[PDB]
């Protein structure tokens, strides 16, 4: 019956550099219950290879997960992380942003 | 100095459509070490780190064992629950499951750790003294009474102050490399112009370990709490950790703000100014 909404951020593991290969990260953490639709996103596209942790919990009882995948960051990709949970109306989309 | 160890439990039902799923995860302080997938072909407790790898067969053996254990007992906790709350047959439940321990400076026990939630809210947990229970609602009351005459706290109590503990000891030691480091915060802080009229500033804290920090805005000194913008500490994907605090400011006002930076291995609180 409780029901708690995704925390999504999405970023690279390191400094990006245009044409130098990095990790892309999406970090969905402070949503119950568990049943939960994550993929990274290239120009609005699903990407196909991506890895996830463990599903693992905080002390709030609020579940966490990292979905990632290797990229090599160019000028002009766009990368998003695409949710879906029970508590989004819609899938929320997040867009990758390098300068922040 | 103190450490940590935790079993995180997660099991949930899909009715009709087989068995619960049940995820098992292991942690020492910030850092995984063992899964169970109850979906997985392997059927084993698997390695997450390289330093429980050396661990041999009894060990694999014997985690595996307990863990598919815990796995039945929470698969008939399940339909228990869903009884003493009187819900459907065919709808999705979650039960959780943590515990562990907490070691000292010294690595001698300092605190247990045994707790259930149901449906994401508490349902029962052992209290500090590791003898009693704390339950709210009336069904965890129930199970506390049956809990109660069935003695099971001293025996939660034995492995919490025995063998949990002896395990985190070992595993500091062997991973040594990975556990017993700091990893300081490379900090900066940027500035983006929104429009003519103000700015986001963000204060940023990269490659850090263990997990725990603090990010505080300051304004000629005045703590900014409710106007800061703060992001959860999040895994970069090597073993350290991410986070940031935003403010916006109008315009000229840059030099007012300073961050605040506080991490195990800093050596002094650190102030990021515009200047
Ligand atoms: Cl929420
Ligand atoms: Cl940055
Ligand atoms: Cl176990
Ligand atoms: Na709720
Ligand atoms: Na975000
Ligand atoms: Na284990
Ligand atoms: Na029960
Ligand atoms: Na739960
Ligand atoms: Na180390
Ligand atoms: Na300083
Ligand atoms: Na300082």
């Amino acid at each position: 019956m409780i029901q708690r909404t995704p925390k999504i951020q999405v970023y690279s593991r390191h400094p990006a550099e245009n044409g130098k290969s990095n990790f892309l990260n999406c970090y969905v953490s402070g949503f119950h219950p568990s049943d939960i639709e994550v993929d990274l996103l290239k120009n609005g596209e699903r990407i196909e290879k991506v890895e996830h942790s463990d599903l693992s919990f905080s002390k709030d009882w609020s579940f966490y997960l990292l979905y990632y995948t290797e990229f090599t960051p160019t000028e002009k990709d766009e990368y998003a992380c695409r949710v879906n949970h029970v508590t989004l109306s819609q899938p929320k989309i997040v867009k990758w942003d390098r300068d922040m | 100095g103190s450490h940590s160890m935790r079993y995180f439990f997660t099991s949930v039902s899909r009715p009709g459509r087989g068995e619960p799923r049940f995820i098992a995860v292991g942690y020492v302080d910030d850092t995984q070490f063992v899964r169970f997938d109850s979906d997985a072909a392997s059927q084993r407790m698997e390695p997450r780190a390289p330093w429980i790898e050396q661990e041999g067969p009894e060990y694999w053996d014997g985690e595996t064992r307990k863990v598919k254990a815990h796995s039945q007992t929470h698969r008939v906790d399940l339909g228990t629950l869903r009884g003493c709350y009187n819900q459907s047959e065919a709808g999705s439940h979650t039960v959780q499951r943590m515990y562990g321990c907490d070691v000292g400076s010294d690595w001698r026990f300092l605190r247990g750790y045994h707790q259930y939630a149901y449906d994401g809210k508490d349902y029962i947990a052992l209290k500090e003294d590791l003898r009693s229970w704390t339950a709210a609602d009336m069904c965890a009351q129930t199970t506390k009474h049956k809990w109660e005459a069935a003695h099971v706290a001293e025996q939660l109590r034995a492995y919490l102050e025995g063998t949990c503990v002896e395990w985190l000891r070992r595993y500091l030691e062997n991973g040594k490399e990975t556990l017993q480091r700091t990893d300081a915060p490379k900090t900066h802080m940027t500035h983006h112009a929104v429009s003519d009229h103000e700015a986001t500033l963000r204060c940023w804290a990269l490659s850090f370990y263990p997990a725990e920090i603090t990010l505080t805005w300051q304004r000629d000194g005045e703590d900014q709490t409710q106007d800061t913008e703060l992001v959860e500490t999040r895994p970069a994907g090597d073993g350290t950790f991410q986070k940031w605090v935003a403010v916006v400011v109008p315009s000229g006002q840059e030099q007012r703000y300073t961050c605040h930076v506080q991490h195990e291995g800093l050596p002094k609180p650190l102030t990021l100014r515009w200047e």
